[PDB]
RNA sequence: GCCAACGACCAUACCACGCUGAAUACAUCGGUUCUCGUCCGAUCACCGAAAUUAAGCAGCGUCGCGGGCGGUUAGUACUUAGAUGGGGGACCGCUUGGGAACACCGCGUGUUGUUGGCCU
RNA sequence: GAUUAGAGGCCUUAGGGUCGAAACGAUCUUAACCUAUUCUCAAACUUUAAAUGGGUAAGAACCUUAACUUUCUUGAUAUGAAGAUCAAGGUUAUGAUAUAAAUGUCCCAGUGGGCCACUUUUGGUAAGCAGAACUGGCGCUGUGGGAUGAACCAAACGUAAUGUUACGUGCCCAAAUUAACAACUCAUGCAGAUACCAUGAAAGGCGUUGGUUGCUUAAAACAGCAGGACGGUGAUCAUGGAAGUCGAAAUCCGCUAAGGAGUGUGUAACAACUCACCUGCCGAAGCAACUAGCCCUUAAAAUGGAUGGCGCUUAAGUUGUAU
RNA sequence: AUCUCUCAAAUAAUAACGGAGGUGUCCCAAGGCCAGCUCAGUGCGGACAGAAACCACACAUAGAGCAAAAGGGCAAAUGCUG
RNA sequence: GAGGUGUCAGAAAAGUUACCAUAGGGAUAACUGGCUUGUGGCGGCCAAGCGUUCAUAGCGACGUCGCUUUUUGAUCCUUCG
């Protein structure tokens, strides 16, 4: 007729992995991790320093104050519904780095770059991405073994 | 039996597998603050073997520890110690050796002179002013177990005798008896000056000569006999003093895949005409009876 | 009686009508709760920033005092 | 395993270092009680092997015989090296050492019962009694410090692992018994 | 005590499972679930029969305790006492709970107005799927007709609709009867209890060298 | 082609067995006076070398175990979405889209960092 | 974590034994145990792992370059960090949207009994019952349709004209008895007829219409009207008879186009007696097991009565479509 | 009033006198920390030695233990001993 | 800091009324009607059988599928001016 409290329904979240237990891989302190960093939340396990509740545990969110061994993350958790910004300490071992920034941080270099090399073509940019379009018209030559290769039923006896 | 046990199991890490780290040293040690984000640790490793002790400065880091240099026993023939690599006292001077093999680097040698004079007592470095505060390490034991006056802390008296700063006390230096402590410092200076070594050969110059047959033979290959074993060892520390060369190398090279030689590892081709005979080999000697 | 104690009909339709209200995108956010100095260091040198064009060359010169900087390479 | 052997000649693999030595023999009291029927079987181990022996108290309380949780039923005593090798042949003229076959563990160790101590070259001491002993011999080789070190452990093969065949040889050919292959 | 099965005829829950703590549950003789000639090898019967439904019906354990005992004494009439194998490919494990009145005795005046809803556990059923064997009958190819019409009769005790395969299997192996046979012929399968042995070449040698031996000497 | 110290990811590294291993090495190994610990110098601790490459370890072998990867089971099972679609009901079919899993077959057997070092 | 079935095994755990005084010599057997399998599963079991989802990012509040700052805790550039001012920066960094958005106050009114529904779901045997998750509705909502109705399907509503739409067109009832079709269906006390939805089963049926598999047949099948049908052998099993025959161990053949130790009446012997079979006869398809359409049977309730009504039956029923 | 697994429908939330349990305490060590050692069990051995103990060598991925419910977690520990 | 409110966001609190009362309630029972069927009552499918012999003249085990709601309940829809 529950939940309450604090840590319910964490058979799955801080269950560690298949074959994954043991010592924490010492990475994990070695990470440096700046102010206004991203970061995701893990909870892990087996360190119950300090764990994230399990609401936000799958969550990302930004750093703004590092400690000696833990990291003051700034996570966004719906209430209802006014998405309040929350301002939670975790540990790092319940800490990835982000990659959501990582792609994007190769896409400013390059669109620096392709106006780089354009700088001295001059034209033009072409910068912006675009979903996909439809492809063309082609036209394609059997060219290789002609047609039918032809599929027809016969499905069901048995 | 023991086959699903295979589906299940996974493996100590490593270096918990050969034995050679401990993980709970591991992440201690090199655990820096997350907010002095990347100023490293300089820890010291301290490695003994049978032959020849080892002792690098390092500090770790993602990717595998960087080390900043190293300094071995196998180096001081050079410097007068040609036999006898594993007293303390040569463990002593390997110490030493780091501790001015690493401030040449630094330039870290107008200032911390250290204690010229050794003679057994806790020197710890003084940060001398208006500029260049000295330089810190931690020492890094690892596997061995820190009894009272192992041959490991000489080494790290070898360095806060070099001039750097480590925090140290002096509860496992020898002759320190903690029954009670007896700051006896000049034990030190029979210990640190390998003396002790030579009277074993003092208390065994008249008993057995097959003794030298035993251990502390090929001294008198050298005549290295029991008397003068300081002045091998004050003769050292005004030696290590003068140069670190860094064990510059020019051989460049013999290295290259000589001779094969360590026996490829059969591509799938002949291990098939590997089982492609063995199948007809098992036949003929079916068809042998037949 | 029991016939409706707990329910959530209408609930994120409520919830979706004066909507859903994302928080802000602040330019400066509050210091509250950061690590107390750091946030004091940072209060000595925003006051020590004396210089925006004078001293900030200066001290070049002063680099030139050792012919520069050949050996600090290493720590 | 299709490894070709090829014999390169360095040694015929015969025993320049699987030299068979005997690694420890360790004794044991077994006597269900306490007190002085304790510390008389503690005082026959002091003057028998020259070390001073640790007691042992029991695992759990049987109460088939009333041991107890730290009862202390037990006294043993490990010797290693210089007092194996007299203690042990002090135990096989007892044994009229033509020893039955088993007595001998497959991992290469054998141990014996004894009864009548006194015949250990001691006085029969009458304050002190008659004790039962159970001996247990185990050998090694050159290199099983390996198995048992903090740094760079270790464990050794199929040998230097001591066969059953490697401890009945081995008292076959040294003391000379027989097995009694019954 | 006994209750009817026209109250409990669908998956309508998540299935309930044994626990190992309710002791006092009902200990019911569903315990046979072969009948036949169960020690033969795949030799001596290569003909198979299967009752394959066609719902995803929920069968009583009543119904499974008639489906053998009717194909068993036709099978001990018009096929001789041990040329077959009937076998219950399916398994009542689950649990019914049954809240009956029994509200005797008249003076106990608190009994239940909704107070309170625990269940009472008083059998099994077993739940099917659509193209799911319940029984599968191996033989020999003499007794096709006896058998077909053997399971007609074991039909009409199921609730439901079942459809009849013959197979093309061997009996009860995985493998295809014409195919059962290439690969046999050699050394490549095996005999075992009612099944066979499955391409025993990996590894290393002496089960292929010594299931080679035998097949030649 | 290697070795040691220190690692990183932590089985392609693990396990079993068998073979080989130049040099650098590591070990194995000799001792108990000191430091030092032990019921026991086995363990640790300290001294230094006679012996040995047996074993550790290193490299490999095996239609090996496992673990890794790929095809394939499969456009399958399931699933968003729609119908005044079928059926007495269970349930099914269609449309619009996302789309697995065991097994099975193959193919790989650690990759690497910093610092000294050997060079068969 | 339950769990069916057998297989293999030196075994020495072996239970009966057995050849043996026991066997300790050995034999199998049976129990386990071990090995490789195997049947079936699990709200409180997991190696694997979807769709539907949850989070964040997508540029000037940016990107680098510089030397400055700091008391510091860390650091020999008195480096790192976090900052304060300069230097360089192309075309502003997915798509489509903006009925305006942002923010205070009055936290002002009312409300804090909900019901219904798809899919999910728990208790109950079920319930127009009980309790939850999601979306949409009803409440508050009229109009069109479903004869009828709080929620179904269309559609949301200022007063009017014109025109054009989910349901329908035999008559009530606007518009098809379609100068459009193929078929299926006979229903003697309810033929059947607009999804929700107003109850219906399993199994049938030589009713009929289709099918899938199996035969036999033009060396003339099936259908109807001829012939032969025992002996070797009362060898044989059976004496309540066996002699061919209640029930048969067996067991072939001889005779021969075709006759079997034999096919028949609830015929105890012989025997009568007929089938099987063959050919005559006629000569085109025939026989059977299935399968699923409508129809039927199943199918039983109290005022008189309901595809909504009439009525309909090459339809005004049902399935597939067309103008 | 409160806790654990399930219900719960792969974020988190979710209900019924739904299902299985728990709590109102216990501990100067069962708190801290440094070092040392590894457990369930099985296997072969050893006077009195079966189930008898105890010594002893190999195997032993946690199948042990961690005051207590249940769930996670832990192997040079968070376990055992100092 | 402590002494405690366990109805645990925390009044200091025994019964009876068939002698009764008021405010209300169909937010709530007893009562008809409705929905429901464990119970009631119930007829086909398949035959192990019994039926001397003979399955189905007459019955029919284990199954299995449907039908009625005046009781028994189950609910709480309607009614307590």
């Amino acid at each position: 007729t529950n939940s309450k409290g604090y840590r319910r329904g964490t058979r799955d979240m801080f269950s560690r992995p298949f074959r994954k237990h043991g010592v924490i891989p010492l990475s994990t302190y070695m990470r440096v991790f700046k102010i206004g960093d991203i970061v995701d939340i893990k909870g892990h396990g087996a360190v119950q320093k300090g764990l994230p509740y399990k609401a936000y545990h799958g969550k990302t969110g930004r750093i703004f104050n590092v400690t000696q061994h833990a990291v003051g993350v700034i996570v966004n958790k719906r209430v209802r519904g006014k998405i309040l910004a929350k301002r939670v300490n975790v540990r790092i071992e319940h800490i990835h780095h982000s990659k959501c920034r990582e792609d994007f941080l190769r896409r400013v270099k390059e669109n620096e770059r392709l106006l780089k090399e354009a700088k001295e073509k001059g034209q033009w940019v072409s910068l912006k991405r675009q979903p996909e379009q439809p492809k063309k018209a082609h036209f394609v030559k059997k060219l290789e073994e002609p047609i039918a290769l032809a599929p027809i039923p016969y499905e069901f006896i048995a | 039996k023991n086959k699903q046990y295979f589906k299940r199991y996974q493996v100590k890490f490593r270096r918990r597998r050969e034995g050679k780290t401990d993980y709970y040293a591991r992440k201690r040690l090199t655990f820096q603050d997350k907010n002095k984000y990347n100023t490293p640790k300089y820890r010291l490793i301290v490695r003994l073997s049978n032959k020849d002790i080892t002792v690098q400065i390092a500090y770790a880091r993602i990717e595998g520890d960087r080390v900043v240099c190293a300094a071995y026993s196998h180096e001081l023939p050079k410097y007068g110690i040609q036999v006898g690599l594993t007293n303390y006292a040569a463990a002593y001077c390997t110490g030493l050796l780091v501790a001015r093999r690493v401030l040449n680097k630094l330039g870290l040698d107008s200032l911390y002179a250290g204690c010229t004079e050794v003679t057994g007592e806790e020197f710890n470095v003084e940060p001398v002013d208006d500029g260049p505060g000295a330089f810190r390490c931690f020492l890094d034991v690892g596997l061995a177990r820190t009894t009272t006056g192992a041959r490991v802390f000489g080494a790290m008296k070898g360095a806060v005798d070099g001039g750097l700063n480590i925090p140290h006390s002096v509860k496992r230096f020898p002759g320190y008896s903690a029954e009670t402590k007896s700051f006896n410092a000049d034990v030190h200076r029979a210990h640190i000056f390998g003396q002790h070594v030579a009277d074993y050969m003092r208390s065994l110059e008249e008993e057995d000569e097959e003794s030298f047959k035993r251990q502390f033979s090929r001294y008198i290959k050298l005549g290295i006999r029991a008397d003068d074993l300081e002045d091998i060892y004050k003769k050292a520390h005004q030696a290590i003093r003068n140069d670190p060369t860094h064990k510059v190398t020019a051989k460049k090279s013999s290295a290259v895949t000589k001779k094969r030689w360590n026996a490829k590892k059969l591509t799938n081709e002949q291990r098939k005409t590997k089982i492609a005979a063995h199948k007809a080999a098992y036949v003929a000697k079916l068809q042998s009876e037949t | 009686a029991k016939s409706k104690n707990h329910t959530n009909h209408n609930q994120n339709k409520k919830a979706h009508r004066n909507g859903i209200k994302r928080p802000l995108r602040k330019r400066h956010e509050s210091t509250l709760g950061m690590d107390v100095k750091f946030l004091i260091n940072q209060r000595y040198a925003r006051k020590g920033n004396l210089s925006r064009e004078e001293s900030v060359k200066r001290y070049n010169e002063r680099i030139a005092s050792q012919k520069g900087k050949p050996k600090p390479v290493t720590l | 395993m299709a490894a070709v052997t090829k014999k390169i000649k360095r040694d015929p693999a015969k025993n320049p270092m699987r030299d068979l030595h005997i690694r420890k023999l360790c004794l044991n009291i077994c006597v269900g009680e306490s007190g002085d029927r304790l510390t008389r079987a503690a005082k026959v181990l002091e003057q028998l092997t020259g070390q001073q022996p640790v007691f042992s108290k029991a695992r759990y309380t049987v109460r088939s015989f009333g041991i107890r949780r730290n009862e202390k039923i037990a006294v043993h005593c490990t010797v290693r090296g210089a007092k194996a090798e007299e203690i042990l042949e002090r135990g096989l003229k007892v044994r009229e050492y033509e020893l039955r076959r088993e007595n001998f563990s497959s991992t290469g160790n054998f141990g014996f019962g004894i009864q009548e101590h006194i015949d250990l070259g001691i006085k029969y001491d009458p304050s002190i009694g008659i004790y039962g002993l159970d001996f247990y011999v185990v050998l090694g080789r050159p290199g099983y410090n390996v198995n048992h070190r903090k740094r760079k452990s270790g464990t050794v093969g199929f040998q230097h692992r001591l066969t059953k065949e490697d401890a009945m040889k081995w008292f076959q050919q040294k003391y000379d018994g027989i097995i009694l292959n019954t | 005590g006994r209750r009817p099965a026209r109250c409990y005829r669908y998956c309508k829950n998540k299935p309930y499972p044994k626990s190992r703590f309710c002791r006092g549950v009902p200990d019911p003789k569903i315990r046979i679930f072969d009948l036949g000639r169960k020690k033969a090898t795949v030799e001596d019967f290569p003909l198979c029969v299967h009752l394959v439904s066609d719902e995803y019906e929920q069968l009583s354990s009543e119904a499974l305790e008639a489906g053998r005992i009717c194909c068993n004494k036709y099978l001990v009439k018009y096929c001789g006492k041990d040329q077959f194998h009937i076998r219950m490919r399916l398994h009542p494990f689950h649990v019914i709970r049954i809240n009956k009145m029994l509200s005797c005795a008249g003076a106990d005046r608190l009994q239940t107005g909704m107070r309170g809803a625990f269940g009472k556990p008083q059998g099994t059923v077993a739940r099917v799927r659509i193209g799911q064997p319940i029984m599968s009958v191996r033989s020999s190819d003499r007794y096709k007709a006896q058998v077909i019409e053997a399971l007609r009769r074991a039909k009409f005790k199921f609730p439901g609709r079942q459809k009849i395969y013959v197979s093309k299997k061997w009996g009860f192996t995985k493998y295809e009867r014409e195919r059962y046979e290439e690969l046999r012929d050699d050394n490549r399968l095996e005999p075992d209890g009612c099944n066979v042995k499955y391409r025993p070449e990996h590894g290393p040698i002496a089960a292929w060298e010594k299931a080679q031996r035998d097949v030649y000497a």
